[PDB]
């Protein structure tokens, strides 16, 4: 499952 | 930094002339990703040659596989031809049978 | 024993040629299951493993809007860091991520993993406490000021610690005659003399899985490390891997000489002598 904040 | 790719290119299993194989240019270590790989057969470039999706190691590097089915016999002569950013002219390597 | 599920991605901008490019690819250990690709046309996560196609298209569903949505995260986070960096709008450049979980042999949570690299290089990553971060420069530093504030490590902890456990274990599961296998390395010796007073010795394994394996040289018992050449682990195309380590030895003295190979696979090193 791939996972579900910018630099 | 940019990083050269080491480049291999050998058959999914021994070569044995008239025995249906694969022929594999494997490029790894290398950044950036941008890259060109060719398989060569008697110096003209193959046909509908495959490869794996970019992915990469540990350390960033990236690595890819190219290949296609083959059936070598004694007189064709196998390379693989990549072309990348931190070569100032495309590396041509040929296959060797135990390499 | 235990297992990794890693997803890896890579942007890449190209000033001109339009949006960054973006692929992703997830594995289990040694194995890819998946893939994204932001310039094919099907723009869906899609199957890379015979075990994977039976899930639903839920499934699939899902997996493409996550993947998709890291697409465009990433897409902003390389205009951030030129920014940061101060480097021209001209420039190609890229953005790595890595995330994914590894479980013990019971499937229990071992540890998580979340981290980048800008250009090459590690950027900023998730530190093994899940935590707190470990930023590389100075302009990681600010992302990682941001992320502290905003708690960005709870959020990624519960991930892995949860859902990627769980999809580990499901696919452990379904693709059982796949990743609960261990096939050992097929090894043998070659020779070839290279002048009238050395010749090369090639010690070779084929066909094996996982990937990790050792291919060590000695000399009367003696580890021969800087002059052994040794390549990349390589795929052979069908799932399995390939490795040889070589010597130059003078010629006559070959007996002297021991390939040492170790593999999962093997339940005692084999030792080859020519």
């Amino acid at each position: 499952f791939y996972r579900y904040a910018n630099f | 930094i940019q990083r050269t790719p080491k480049i291999q290119v050998y058959s999914r299993h021994p070569a044995e002339n008239g025995k249906s194989n694969f022929l594999n240019c494997y490029v790894s270590g290398f950044h950036p990703s941008d890259i060109e790989v060719d398989l060569l057969k008697n110096g003209e470039r193959i046909e509908k040659v495959e490869h794996s999706d970019l992915s990469f190691s540990k350390d960033w590097s990236f690595y890819l596989l190219y290949y296609t089915e083959f059936t070598p016999t004694e007189k064709d002569e196998y390379a693989c031809r990549v072309n990348h950013v931190t070569l100032s002219q495309p590396k041509i390597v040929k296959w060797d049978r135990d390499m | 024993g235990s297992h990794s599920m890693r997803y890896f991605s890579t942007s890449v901008s190209r000033p001109g040629r339009g949006e960054p490019r973006f692929i992703a690819v997830g594995y289990v250990d040694d194995t890819q299951f998946v893939r994204f690709d932001s310039d094919a046309a099907s723009q869906r996560m899609e199957p890379r493993a015979p075990w994977i196609e039976q899930e639903g298209p839920e499934y699939w569903d899902e997996e493409t809007g996550k993947v998709k949505a890291h697409s465009q995260t990433d897409r902003e986070n390389l205009r951030i860091a030129l920014r940061y960096y101060n480097q021209s709008e001209a420039g190609s450049h890229t953005l790595q991520m890595m995330f994914g979980c590894d479980v013990g042999s019971d499937g229990r949570f071992l540890r998580g993993y979340h981290q980048y690299a800008y250009d090459g290089k590690d950027y900023i990553a998730l530190k093994e406490d899940l935590r707190s971060w470990t930023a590389a420069d100075m302009a990681a530093q600010i992302t990682k000021r941001k992320w502290e504030a905003a708690h960005v490590a709870e959020q990624q902890r519960a991930y892995l610690e949860g859902t990627c456990v769980d999809g580990l274990r499901r696919y452990l599961e379904n693709g059982k005659e796949t990743l609960q296998r261990t096939d050992p390395p097929k090894t043998h010796m070659t020779h070839h003399p290279i002048s009238d007073h050395e010749a090369t010795l090639r010690c070779w394994a084929l066909g094996f899985y996982p990937a990790e394996i050792t291919l060590t040289w000695q000399r009367d018992g003696e580890d021969q490390t800087q002059d052994t050449e040794l390549v990349e682990t390589r795929p052979a195309g069908d799932g399995t891997f390939q490795k040889w380590a070589a010597v130059v030895v003078p010629s006559g003295e070959e007996q002297r000489y021991t390939c040492h190979v170790q593999h999962e696979g093997l339940p005692k090193p084999l030792t080859l002598r020519w």
